[PDB]
């Protein structure tokens, strides 16, 4: 067999991320699901597509479907783009190479936020899993990681090396110290998630779920254990729904700061911030009004706190576009108008230019400068076909159709239609005909690029499917009316010949390549086959459990596949009906099937966004093709077979081409080690008047103290016993160091005895022999400070049980009744008494 | 879900809810979109036959058969302001605990820890608040803090060293504890705190345990002096 | 007195003695005492075509 790879992929401008404005109004980045695609907003032309590499269907390719693209971030100075993926991986691409440099891989879930420091050195990144790590570019290494949050990190500050501050959806605002990696100061920003954090000097504003919008000041010095973030005021957004993004402009020339907020539906909304003149006049003014209006001081000094934040924002423009809003980046700033450039959800980009005077702008609504929609069609494509010069590709989705050049990649021309179900080219290449859900036909002419007639009442109701028979002089057309009606071309328009009644909804009709078979599917879950010639009925195939919504039919009329929504492709022999195989081959409903001409392979593809090539003949899968990040709807093969077209849900249509040491020994190491570093500084104490320690980070002391505890007490009296007395002497100087350290003495005074007198009655002949007068006075030395650790405990046990024997003694005076008769006393202690119960044999 | 027949049915919170009455005395608030009983008024003891509402339901009026009316008021955003409140109160709580342990102000966040209720942190307060000692029983401030607790806290903090005192590697550090309270509180007011005792039962007896053990460490300790005596010969 | 299952939902106690409220606890010290008693309990035609 031969194997199918990416040839190319096109029809996507704006994924799901964000967009990065680079100046020359200039270029822009912009993700297209697995690459970044970068635009001349002027032209509207792609500049350049980073792709990595490794074609999705190569043998070296994956077999799991490529991360997309979340985030975009750019330093402009050192001219890097870093891109962070879905599945949690940093990559930093060189603009001019459009190249990967480095690759991070730090995060188990999606990208979320990525900043580029002042100077470049560092990237700080943000995911989905709730961790910010910082990333050391120079160094190729993550620095730190910050766990505090619960949730994902939405957004965050860090302009300064010292500290950071981070939102994430758990609600919750925290400030960071980088340089001791720990959370300093936590607040609930917002009752439920947190979504927006913008910070402009002191200033800082975040969004909650709700329109309300706080405000902070940022007070990095207070050093109080608290006050660095104070809650000013709370203003009220005119969009009802969350806040995505917040970021700040400043102009140079007039300082004057402008910043929007990003909501969740098709609305940007502006606002600036008012100067400190403007505040005090305004303050003074209202406080006059008020004043006029009689209210006492106390309530105007509370009114303005009320009020604090109309003071400082003054609602500037809104922003509506007619599709949901993705993402948004300010482009320029001046005097004479602000501008801003956004994405929306349905893969396009607006340029938004905003001429403004003072404090209002000049104009009720922003002026649409740019935008770029040819090289994309806004709805999912639900139908796709391929001329028989297999060079034109005609696209349909709902409301518009575009048609493609294979080979440059490049729309043509583009039809406004309805809610477009299917389509196909008619003989030569120079019609396209299309079957709308308002059971409306519309056909078009390449040439003329213009529609050349519409059949308003082709159908009752959606036309779901629509087929052409091989001499093209004939169509069949299937909808949800319950009947399929058979049109002829004459000199062009369409009349109507024949109507077919059936007793269900129809998804498929099919016509066979020799034109003698018409199989249609049906919503009882039956495929009916009919003679094309005589309209006689032929066959009723059976066995799906859920509806059929592709047939399609072998180029020698003789095997017919079925593919319905239980995941199941079926093979059935048109001589007689016959099962030849079910095969279960998507996860998920599979939307259509088509075979390679010349030959009985045919591809399928499904909502699980993964397209199988499968063998007509053995009837087992080839090749499974993992590139598009959605349901497929829609799939085409060359009439040639060289190649197979698919588009997905993600707007990109995808062309495929045919090509140890043991208890005791490691304390006597851990002696070894500890004591000549004792003795050295003892000797060098003394004179005046290591690798190991030092990457451990503890005291000699400490580090031998540790190897102890580590050994199990089962192993520890054997350990001891295979030290010899060398080290038996070593072993009396440690525990004479720890007798000075009060702090180790007490924390571990039962470890310490255990051992201490072990070891003197193991080899106590041998000790006492020795005539080492410094050993003598060693021995005195821990003898006597060991008594009163032990002494000191003991006398802590021995007054508590005295006292606490008090307290229950005199408790039982006053809250006991007492019998004078003794056998009556004997009879209440017996109850009283606590009492447990115990298997017994 | 109702036990005996409904007798009312009313729309509170537009179409969001129903509020039924039943014979058997029991107030039901339903969701009319999932169609399952959200909440259950017990309030009447007798069958209802009348039910008002007002403000979409923020107010409702039941009477029962005997004569009493149940006067009931819409809290739900009450209830949900004061966990916010209780919730950011807690947040700042903990935080403040956190950056005490860090700079080890063992007198401030023992406090923390009494009140947030954390047994790991206090006992982390406690021990290395100990340990600073060994270089009265913990320490001039801590050793005050202790003293003000109150009958709660201190109930409290006595079922942290029955427990702590079960264990022999964490002995030490309840003993202390149960020697400062001894010391700086009166122990007439300590008896008579309902259940000190029983806590104080569980106590005696591990405690002698621990002094028949080091007690015995003592006894094993004059080998060393066999051994000096041996090495002067 | 032997020391048993914390009184207090949020907070949970072993054998040992130490107890630890579930708000202090991290979340890897979460999954891992989750863990642990995992073991201690097992020894013991419109909407469908588009």
């Amino acid at each position: 067999y031969q194997r199918f790879e990416q040839a190319a992929a096109f029809g996507v401008i704006a994924s799901n991320a964000n967009c990065v404005w680079i100046p020359a109004p200039g270029q822009l980045i912009t993700s297209a699901l697995e690459d970044v695609n970068i635009w001349d907003i002027k032209t509207g032309d792609l500049v350049s597509k980073l792709s990595d590499g490794l074609p999705p269907g190569a043998s070296d390719a994956r077999g799991a479907k490529p991360a997309e693209c979340t985030y975009l971030e750019a330093h402009k100075d050192t001219d890097l783009l870093a891109v962070g993926y879905a599945d949690g991986v940093i990559k930093v691409w060189d603009l001019m190479s459009k190249t990967v440099l480095l690759n991070f891989n730090g995060h188990k879930a999606a990208i979320t936020l990525l900043q580029f420091d002042g100077t470049g050195t560092r990237l700080i990144s943000g995911s989905k899993d709730s961790n910010i790590i910082v990333w050391d570019l120079v160094g190729e290494v993550g620095l730190y990681k910050l766990r505090s949050h619960k949730d994902s990190i939405t957004g965050f500050w860090c302009q300064g090396e010292d500290w950071l501050i981070s939102t994430s959806k758990d609600g919750m605002i925290k400030l960071w110290d980088l340089k001791t990696h720990q959370c300093i100061e936590t607040h609930i920003a917002h009752t439920g998630e947190c979504w927006g954090l913008a910070v402009k000097d002191d200033l800082l504003i975040t969004t909650g779920t709700d329109s309300q919008v706080k405000i902070w000041k940022l007070d990095i010095e207070n050093d109080k254990m608290g006050g660095k973030l104070t809650e000013m005021g709370i203003f009220e957004k005119q969009s009802k729904q969350r806040g995505l993004k917040i970021e700040f402009i400043t102009n140079s020339s007039d300082k004057t700061s402008f910043f929007y907020i990003q909501n969740a539906d098709k609305t940007i909304e502006t606002f600036r911030i008012r100067k400190e003149e403007e505040i005090a006049r305004g303050l003074k003014k209202r406080e006059k009004r008020l004043k006029e209006k009689g209210l006492t001081e106390e309530e105007i000094a509370k009114s303005i706190k009320e009020s604090y934040s109309s003071f400082i924002l003054h609602p500037f423009q809104t922003i509506r576009s007619l599709y949901k809003i993705k993402s948004a980046s300010w482009t320029t700033v001046s005097s004479s108008k602000l501008e801003l450039v956004l994405t929306t959800s349905s893969n396009t980009i607006e340029y938004y230019s905003i001429p403004y005077e003072k404090r209002d702008p000049t104009s009720p609504a922003p002026l649409k400068t740019h935008t770029i929609e040819l090289q994309g069609q806004r709805t999912d494509v639900r139908s796709i076909d391929i001329s028989d010069d297999n060079k034109l590709l005609a696209t349909a989705s709902n409301g518009s159709l575009k048609i493609w050049n294979i080979k440059t990649h490049k729309c043509i021309r583009t039809f406004e239609c309805g809610y477009a179900l299917t389509c196909k080219f008619l003989p030569g290449g120079l019609l396209v005909i299309l079957g709308t859900r308002n059971g409306e036909l519309q056909l078009f002419d390449l040439a003329s690029s213009s529609l050349l007639d519409t059949i308003e009442d082709a159908h009752d109701a959606a036309i779901w499917s629509l087929d052409l028979t091989s001499d093209g002089k004939r169509l069949v057309t299937g909808s949800a009316d319950k009947t399929v009606k058979f049109w002829d071309f004459k000199v062009l328009k369409l009349h109507h010949d024949t109507t077919l009644e059936l007793t269900d909804d129809i998804l498929c009709v099919r016509v066979s390549p020799d034109d003698r078979y018409l199989a249609i599917s049906l919503l009882d879950n039956t495929v009916k086959v009919f003679f094309l010639d005589s309209m006689k009925f032929y066959l009723s195939l059976y066995g799906h459990k859920l509806p059929v919504l592709s047939i399609d039919i072998s180029f020698d009329s003789k095997m017919i596949i079925t593919s319905s929504a239980d995941k199941n492709i079926k093979i059935w022999g048109l001589d007689f009906g016959d099962c030849h195989k079910s095969l279960f081959a998507h996860q998920d409903s599979i939307m259509n099937v088509k075979f390679l001409p010349q030959s009985h392979n045919f591809f399928s593809c499904s909502k699980d966004a993964v397209v199988k090539y499968w063998d007509g003949e053995k009837f087992e899968c080839i090749q499974k093709l993992y590139a598009h990040q959605s349901e497929v709807w829609a799939l085409a093969v060359a009439t040639d077979g060289g190649f197979v077209v698919s588009s997905s849900h993600d707007h990109s249509i995808r062309i495929w081409e045919e090509t140890s040491l043991k208890a005791g020994e490691r304390l006597m190491e851990a002696l070894d080690l500890g004591i000549a570093e004792i003795e050295g500084l003892e000797a060098y104490n003394r004179d005046m008047k290591n690798a190991v320690l030092i990457a451990v980070n503890k005291t000699p002391e400490q580090y031998i103290m540790d190897t102890l505890l580590r050994i199990r007490m089962s192993q520890l009296e054997d350990a001891l016993m295979v030290m010899p007395f060398s080290y038996v002497l070593k072993f009396l100087k440690f525990i004479d160091t720890v007798m000075q350290n009060k702090t180790l003495l007490h924390s571990h005074l039962p470890l310490i005895c255990k051992n201490l007198f072990f070891i003197i009655k193991f080899n106590h002949k041998e000790l006492v022999s020795q005539k080492n007068e410094e050993l003598k006075l060693q021995i005195n030395r821990v003898k006597t400070e060991l008594r009163s650790a032990l002494k000191s405990t003991e006398d802590d046990l021995g007054f508590n049980v005295q006292g606490l024997k008090f307290v229950k003694q005199q408790w039982n005076l006053r809250h006991n009744y007492e019998f004078v008769d003794e056998y009556d006393q004997q009879e209440k202690e017996s109850n009283s008494a606590r009492k447990r119960v115990f298997g017994t044999v | 879900g109702h036990t005996n027949a409904v007798q009312r049915c009313s729309f509170i919170n537009k179409q969001k809810q129903l509020i039924s009455c039943g014979a058997d005395g029991l107030i039901k608030i339903w969701d009319c979109s999932s169609g399952e009983c959200l909440k259950t008024l017990d309030g009447h003891n007798n069958r209802l036959w009348a039910l008002s509402t007002m403000n979409d339901g923020d107010m409702i009026v039941s009477a029962d058969a005997d004569g009493v009316f149940q006067f009931w008021k819409d809290c739900t955003e009450q209830e949900i302001e004061e966990e916010q409140e209780k919730a950011k109160l807690q947040v700042e709580q903990e935080q403040s605990l956190q950056n005490y342990m860090s700079k080890g102000d063992w007198t401030n966040a023992f406090l923390l820890a009494m009140t947030l209720d954390h047994p790991m942190r206090l006992f982390n307060v406690l021990k290395r608040a100990l340990g600073e000692s060994r270089s009265v029983i913990f320490n001039e401030e801590l050793d005050q803090a202790i003293s003000i607790l109150n009958d709660e806290q201190l109930i409290l903090l006595m079922k942290r060293c029955r427990d702590w005192n079960t264990n022999a590697k964490t002995h030490t550090i309840a003993q202390r504890t149960i020697r400062c309270i001894l010391m700086h509180h009166n122990i007439a007011k300590l008896s008579e705190i309902p259940g000190m005792v029983k806590i104080v039962d569980a106590i005696i007896p591990y405690t002698q345990r621990h002094f028949t053990r080091v007690d015995n460490l003592v006894e094993q300790s004059y080998i060393l002096d066999y051994a000096l005596v041996e090495m002067d010969k | 007195y032997n020391v048993g299952k914390a009184e207090k939902d949020g907070e949970i106690r072993l054998k040992n003695g130490v107890a630890m409220s579930k708000e202090e606890l991290t979340r890897e010290d979460k999954n891992r005492l989750r863990r642990a008693l995992k073991r201690k309990r097992s020894k013991a035609s419109t909407n469908i075509k588009l």
